[PDB]
């Protein structure tokens, strides 16, 4: 999981 | 009356802008399985009878010369419109791999009053992009 | 005989105002993987917004982030649906  | 018509020859275009790779000046990381959102969204559209058009790490500017020959086009026979934009963002604003452009500037292309092809259609816009960097911690039910 | 220039418009947010939007490195976007699944499933009987108020849903109740940093773990998102359309949109044609 990573942030836009 | 109650329903938008969408019995026009065509449902309409489905444009999406996917953006993976930044330059480093945004401090953007590239942006892993948004590939996967495209292929998804392409095949998802497609059987919806979307004219789809996918666009892989356009430029800011690149977004907007886009976006305002999209525009300029003849959707008469068209339904309706459909934008799908993948990328890096912030409250307003969406990233083009060199750097932010305001929603707020692509949008305005189809306005009512500027797309009269559309005028009366519906217009979509899909955003999947940061607005910005709080984070929701949620509660437990 | 005159309708706003606004009018007609809907976008369909990911993530609230001021927040962060979660995508997974492999299965793609929590809101892009929700959105298409709820297409798949009922375009070919809910209007729109019934639809998107499914991705909420799905979005809202089955994703929680993962990470190694703490700072980043155990998030949630919930989508924005901000419509200014001013009729029911459906992606069938009853003929």
């Amino acid at each position: 999981d990573e942030v836009x | 009356d109650n329903s938008y018509k969408m019995d026009y020859p065509e449902m309409g275009l489905c444009i999406i802008i996917n953006n993976k790779n930044f330059h480093k000046s945004t401090g953007m990381t590239s942006r892993s399985g948004t590939d996967v959102d495209a292929a998804n969204l392409r095949e998802t559209f497609r059987n919806l009878k979307y004219e789809v058009r996918n666009k892989n790490d356009l430029t800011r500017e690149e977004i907007v010369e886009l976006m305002r020959d999209v525009s300029k086009e003849d959707h008469s026979k068209r339904s309706s419109f459909v934008c799908v934009l993948l990328s890096h963002g912030e409250e307003g604003i969406i990233f083009g791999t060199n750097g932010p452009v305001d929603l707020k500037k692509i949008t305005n292309f189809f306005r009512g009053d500027r797309c009269r092809s559309l005028t009366g259609k519906p217009k979509l816009f899909i955003i999947q992009a940061c607005r910005g960097t709080e984070d929701d911690c949620g509660i437990e039910t | 005989h005159k309708i706003p220039v606004e009018a007609d418009f809907l976008y369909a947010y990911s993530t609230a105002p001021g927040y962060y939007s979660w995508r997974n490195s492999k299965d793609g976007s929590w809101f892009i993987q929700s959105l298409c699944a709820m297409l798949k499933q009922y375009a070919d009987k809910l209007e729109f917004m019934h639809i998107l108020t499914r991705v909420n849903r799905k979005v809202a109740t089955e994703f929680e982030s993962f990470s190694f940093d703490a700072t980043f773990h155990a998030k949630k998102q919930i989508p924005c649906i901000v419509s200014m359309l001013t009729k029911e949109l459906y992606f069938y044609h009853h003929h």
